């Protein structure tokens, strides 16, 4: 059931890109499973390439993060992208993270991934299938680019010299 | 083109050494690609005509009355245009881009009764401009309706008289152009203008792309 | 086809040597077009080196002798006797050029299609006669006259006296390109030429250069001369 | 097919050679694969290399005689070496082009109008064309890749045919000719009648951007 999906891309010439044959046995609700798990990255990809250039552009809030222990926005985005991670402190991370653990669960126990394949319900911009098969292949691509260009830009942050048209 | 360039020369006709043809010229088709073609074979022969006319009046005198006036005339002009204020080379190249924007109305287009020239319509047709905003008493092709009452067989020796006039000035000016900077490039004339600011940049002498 | 034709011509150009090809140069196809259109090309340039090599014989004998024929052209600055190979010295460049450019004007009209096909002949290479110019009687300025017969003194002849004036001019070229040569080494290279010898001057300049010693520029017309 | 492989040689250099390959790539499976697809494979790879060497014993030849395009950032080094000119280019400039050509090998990858790829029966070393699919690019560019103006477009098959063995010929002797242009710069007396020219030059041809490695040691 890998041959119907979305992700044929007809930049691989409109067939199915699977060179190590990691689909060829995995049967329903496991197919749906990798494909929530891909559209979740690839969603977490696109958030993650534009929040990393709004850091990286120098944007940030204005206030204080954490006024107990100083840390201001300035002084976050200040330390770059990357180092400036560690800046944050712990109790913004484990907040940060538990509530994207509720959301995670809400929609977990809402739409289970085994059974809806990335499919959340969100309204849909669109009717008529085929232009939402469309939708759905710039979704995918988008979200591949970005799967590709976030790792391309934490890579360029850690190691220089890697990634050569990388700017800043 | 198609091949009805025998009319307009024999021996030579069709030569077209780049094919361009058949380019599909952003996708559009082949009758797309000749009607383009065609319009820009005319339009640039349309202003080389009366750009080398318009030289050889420039040189000799100026209109009296004052601001593209006093200015040296033994110079070429196309460092007389550098000489022009701001003002006058923005109002000059707008007041042509409102011409430009008119003629490519189609709606305006299909009021006489043809189309854009490479959905089907003729080359070069500028409208009778009886369809703008305010009323004008002088439109631009024909203006005193003058010869419009001649016959098809004048106006296809026109059109094709405009062509073959078109060609001879696109090299006449150019080549004109190419002997004011980096002297000696014409053997024939040799004996005019000075000056190597570029003709192609119409705002050099007043400010910087950057 | 085009070798009994050319065999033909070589015996009516002379009935002892015959059909004289050493270098097969009857059998390689220049631009892979068959042995009609090698044939046609080495007939149409054997006529035209040859028409070439009389001219300038004539040339080169008006030039060593000094026939200069009026004021305001290009005589007025070219020296009073220089021999024939410094007169291609002392023109102007803009007159070579010209001179160079209405060569090449009348050699694009004799082998234009149309101007062929006007004309009732057609290409040298295709299933033509070599040699055969076309007139002047289509460039839409009125042509005076024809460049082949302008006097038209030759349009009663008979095909026969043709075709044995096409083998003399044939043969007259050939004597003419090998007097030219001759001349053309005496000029240069001494001991070349034994009856011709210390007749011409020594020239410095090759004679196988155009573009050799840029001529002056020189005004040489009034009234009007806006163009220096 | 390695039957085809000696009807495509017969017309090579005659019968005079014919199917000669001393170590016998033909009849070989390589990647998991059958016979037909290495054939069809290694014909590529040769069409491939020989486009790639005449253009580059072309490009040799124009930057070795002077002729350098004068606009700006090329008019910034002054050297000779073609091999040193490469070297002396900015980082950016070199990425460019490798990732240029790799967009372009990438286009000739994509089969969406032919039907065949190259190993699957279509024609090795045909670079598909971008106006045949107008709705699956990224944005409408003209002027394709082979034959940008049409020049050849009705032509007969025959001449086609004539064309591709004229191509593999030459592509073979560039190819020879490229890799004795670059033995000139880096091991002299080698390839004679060559000596004379050409600049001694370190710094491993087969690598670009930085250097000091080489077959130093042979
Ligand atoms: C989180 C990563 C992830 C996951 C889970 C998937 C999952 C899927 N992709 Mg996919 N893809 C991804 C990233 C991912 N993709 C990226 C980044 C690209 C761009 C290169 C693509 C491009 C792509 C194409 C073009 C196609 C798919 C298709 C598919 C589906 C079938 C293939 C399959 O089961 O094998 C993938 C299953 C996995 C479990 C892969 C997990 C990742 C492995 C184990 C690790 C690899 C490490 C990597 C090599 C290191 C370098 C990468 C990076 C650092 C540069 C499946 C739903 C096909 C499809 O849907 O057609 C119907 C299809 O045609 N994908
Ligand atoms: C309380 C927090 C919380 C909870 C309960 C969940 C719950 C879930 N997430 Mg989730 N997530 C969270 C926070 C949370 N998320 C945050 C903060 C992010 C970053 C924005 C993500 C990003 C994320 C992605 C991208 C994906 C999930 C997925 C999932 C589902 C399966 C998780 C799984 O199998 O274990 C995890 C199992 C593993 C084997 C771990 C992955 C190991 C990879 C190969 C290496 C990654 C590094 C590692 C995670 C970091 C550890 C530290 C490092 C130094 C080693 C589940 C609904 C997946 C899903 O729904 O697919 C069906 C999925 O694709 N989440
Ligand atoms: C992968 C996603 C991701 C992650 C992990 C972070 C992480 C971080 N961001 Mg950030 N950001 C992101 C995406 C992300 N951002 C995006 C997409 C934008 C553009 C709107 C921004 C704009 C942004 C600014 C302007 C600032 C940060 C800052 C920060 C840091 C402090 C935490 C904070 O205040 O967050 C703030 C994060 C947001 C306001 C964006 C949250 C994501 C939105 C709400 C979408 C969530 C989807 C929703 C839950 C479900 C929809 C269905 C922290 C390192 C601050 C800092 O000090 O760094 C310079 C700061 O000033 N971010
Ligand atoms: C294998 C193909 C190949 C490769 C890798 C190169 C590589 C290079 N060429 Mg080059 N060149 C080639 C073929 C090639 N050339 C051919 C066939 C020609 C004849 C048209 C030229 C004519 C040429 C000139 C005139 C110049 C270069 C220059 C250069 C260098 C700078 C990059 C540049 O601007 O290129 C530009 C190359 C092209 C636009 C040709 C495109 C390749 C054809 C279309 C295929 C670089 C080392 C420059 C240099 O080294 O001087 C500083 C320079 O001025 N090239
Ligand atoms: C040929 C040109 C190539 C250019 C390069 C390129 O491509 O960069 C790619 C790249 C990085 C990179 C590079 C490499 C790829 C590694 C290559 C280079 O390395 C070398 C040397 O080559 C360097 C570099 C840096 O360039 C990164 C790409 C990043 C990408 C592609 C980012 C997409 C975000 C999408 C978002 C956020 C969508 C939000 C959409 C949202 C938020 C919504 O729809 C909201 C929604 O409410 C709406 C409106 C309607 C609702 O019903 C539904 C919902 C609720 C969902
Ligand atoms: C030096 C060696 C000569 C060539 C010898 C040669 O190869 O033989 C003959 C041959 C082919 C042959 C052979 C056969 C005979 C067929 C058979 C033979 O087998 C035997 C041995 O039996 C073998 C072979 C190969 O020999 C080919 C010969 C071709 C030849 C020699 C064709 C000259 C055209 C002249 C022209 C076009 C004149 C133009 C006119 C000119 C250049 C000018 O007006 C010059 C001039 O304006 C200038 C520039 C400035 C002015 O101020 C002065 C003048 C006005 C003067
Ligand atoms: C019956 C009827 O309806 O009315 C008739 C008559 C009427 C009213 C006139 C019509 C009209 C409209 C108009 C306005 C027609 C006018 C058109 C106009 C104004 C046409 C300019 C051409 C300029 C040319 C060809 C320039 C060549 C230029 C040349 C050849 C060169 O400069 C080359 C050269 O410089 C070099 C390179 C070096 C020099 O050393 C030597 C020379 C100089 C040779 C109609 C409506 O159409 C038809
Ligand atoms: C020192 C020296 O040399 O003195 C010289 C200086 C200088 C300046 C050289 C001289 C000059 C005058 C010159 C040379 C004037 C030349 C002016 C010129 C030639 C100006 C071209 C414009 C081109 C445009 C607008 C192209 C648009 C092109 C477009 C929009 C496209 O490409 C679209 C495209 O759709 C096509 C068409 C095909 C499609 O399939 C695909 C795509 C989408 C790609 C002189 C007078 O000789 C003296
Ligand atoms: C259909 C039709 O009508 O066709 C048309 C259409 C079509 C096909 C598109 C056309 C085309 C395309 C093009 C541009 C074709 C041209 C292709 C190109 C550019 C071909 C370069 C080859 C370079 C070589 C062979 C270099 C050899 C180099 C050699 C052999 C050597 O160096 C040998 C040597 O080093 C040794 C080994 C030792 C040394 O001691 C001695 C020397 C140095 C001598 C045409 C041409 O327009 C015709
Ligand atoms: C500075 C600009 C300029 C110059 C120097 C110039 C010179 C010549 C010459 C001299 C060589 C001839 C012989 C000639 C002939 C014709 N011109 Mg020009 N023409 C210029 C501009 C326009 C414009 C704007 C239009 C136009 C037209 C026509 C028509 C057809 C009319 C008809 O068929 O109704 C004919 C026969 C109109 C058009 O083609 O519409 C169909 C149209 O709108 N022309 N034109
Ligand atoms: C560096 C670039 C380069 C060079 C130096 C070069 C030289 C020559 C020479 C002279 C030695 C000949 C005689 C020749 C002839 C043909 N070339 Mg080449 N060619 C180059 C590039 C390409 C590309 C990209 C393609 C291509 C093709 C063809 C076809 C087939 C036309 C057809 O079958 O319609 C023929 C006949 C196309 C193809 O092979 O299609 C199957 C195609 O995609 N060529 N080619």
């Amino acid at each position: 059931a890998v041959t119907d999906l979305v992700g044929a891309s007809t930049e691989v010439s409109n067939k199915v890109w699977d060179p190590l044959k990691l689909s060829e046995n995995m049967d329903e609700s496991n197919l749906k499973l990798v494909r929530a798990a891909e559209l979740k990255h690839c969603r977490v990809a696109m958030l993650a390439t534009v929040g990393w250039l709004w850091t990286a552009t120098g944007t940030h809030f204005e206030g204080m993060l954490s006024t107990s222990s100083g840390v201001s926005f300035a002084d976050v985005a200040a330390a770059g992208p990357l180092l400036g991670a560690a800046k944050v402190p712990a109790a913004g991370i484990w907040q940060m993270i538990a509530a994207i653990g509720a959301l995670e669960v809400y929609w977990e126990n809402k739409y289970p991934a085994a059974e809806c394949g990335g499919d959340f319900g969100v309204p849909r911009v669109t009717q008529d299938p085929a232009k939402f098969k469309e939708i759905q292949l710039a979704e995918l691509k988008n979200g591949r680019l970005a799967m590709i260009g976030i790792i391309s830009f934490a890579c360029a942050e850690a190691i220089p010299g890697s990634v050569p048209f990388y700017p800043f | 083109l198609p091949e009805l360039s025998k009319k307009l020369n024999p021996v030579l006709g069709y030569w077209d050494p780049l094919n361009l043809a058949e380019l599909n010229f952003w996708g559009a088709g082949d009758d797309a690609t000749v009607g383009f073609l065609r319009h820009a074979e005319i339009k640039h022969g349309r202003v080389a005509m009366a750009a080398f006319v318009g030289y050889c009046v420039q040189s000799n005198v100026h209109f009296p009355w004052a601001p593209f006036n006093s200015i040296p005339t033994n110079i070429a002009p196309a460092e007389q245009w550098a000489q022009l204020p701001e003002a006058a080379k923005w109002q000059i190249i707008l007041f042509v881009g409102f011409l430009e924007v008119y003629s490519e109305h189609s709606f305006i287009l299909e009021k006489y009764g043809q189309k854009h020239y490479m959905k089907g319509g003729k080359p070069g047709f500028f409208p009778d401009f009886d369809t703008m905003v305010h009323p004008v008493p002088l439109n631009l092709w024909d203006p005193l309706k003058a010869y419009k009452g001649a016959s098809a067989e004048r106006k296809a020796d026109g059109l094709l008289k405009e062509v073959n006039n078109g060609r001879l000035a696109m090299i006449g000016i150019m080549g004109f152009c190419a002997e004011a900077r980096v002297p000696g490039a014409v053997p024939a004339l040799s004996n005019i203008a000075h000056y190597a600011g570029d003709p192609m940049a119409p705002f050099a002498a007043n400010f910087h792309l950057p | 086809s085009a070798k009994a034709d050319l065999e033909a011509f070589a015996k009516e150009c002379n009935p002892v040597v015959g059909y004289w090809d050493p270098l097969g140069l009857a059998d390689l196809p220049l631009w892979g077009q068959d042995q009609d259109a090698v044939i046609g090309w080495l007939r149409h340039s054997e006529i035209k080196h040859g028409r070439i090599a009389m001219a300038g014989f004539v040339g080169y004998i008006a030039h060593a002798n000094g026939f200069r024929f009026g004021g305001i052209g290009p005589q007025n600055v070219v020296p009073e006797g220089a021999s024939a190979p410094e007169v291609w010295d002392s023109i102007p460049f803009l007159a070579k050029l010209q001179i160079i450019g209405a060569i090449g004007v009348l050699e694009h009209i004799s082998e234009d299609k149309n101007f062929l096909a006007a004309d009732g002949m057609k290409h040298y290479m295709r299933g033509g006669k070599p040699g055969y110019f076309p007139t002047f009687s289509a460039n839409v300025h009125p042509m005076p006259l024809n460049l082949f017969d302008p006097f038209k003194w030759s349009k009663n002849a008979s095909p026969e006296k043709k075709a044995k004036g096409l083998v003399t001019e044939t043969n007259n070229g050939r004597l003419a390109m090998l007097g030219l040569f001759g001349f053309l080494s005496e000029s240069k290279i001494p001991g070349s030429v034994p009856a011709l010898s210390g007749i011409i001057p020594s020239y410095d300049g090759d004679y196988m250069q155009p573009f050799l010693p840029t001529g002056p520029d020189t005004s040489l017309w009034t009234i009007g001369n806006l163009w220096a | 097919e390695s039957l085809s492989d000696l009807k495509t040689l017969a017309t090579g250099l005659n019968p005079v050679v014919g199917y000669w390959d001393p170590l016998k790539l033909g009849e070989a499976e390589f990647w998991d694969n059958t016979n037909e697809e290495t054939i069809g494979w290694l014909r590529h790879a040769e069409i491939k290399h020989g486009r790639v060497a005449m253009a580059g014993f072309v490009g040799f030849i124009v930057q070795a005689n002077g002729i350098k395009f004068p606009w700006a950032p090329f008019n910034a080094i002054t050297s000779t070496s073609p091999p040193e000119q490469w070297d002396q280019l900015p980082d950016a400039a070199k990425w460019q082009i490798i990732l240029g050509v790799g967009f372009l090998e990438w286009w000739s990858e994509i089969r969406v109008d032919g039907t065949p790829h190259y190993m699957k029966g279509g024609k090795p070393g045909y670079v598909p064309d971008f106006d045949a699919t107008p709705d699956q690019l990224p944005h409408w560019v003209g002027l394709n890749l082979y034959d940008p103006l049409k020049w050849s477009k009705g032509a007969s098959a025959e001449k086609k045919q004539k064309g591709l063995l004229t191509e593999l010929n030459n592509g073979r002797l560039a190819m020879l000719g490229i890799m004795g242009f670059v033995s000139e710069a880096k091991v002299p007396g080698s390839v004679p009648l060559l000596k004379g020219l050409v600049a001694p030059y370190t710094g491993e041809v087969m690598a670009p951007f930085a250097t000091d490695i080489d077959w130093s040691s042979w």
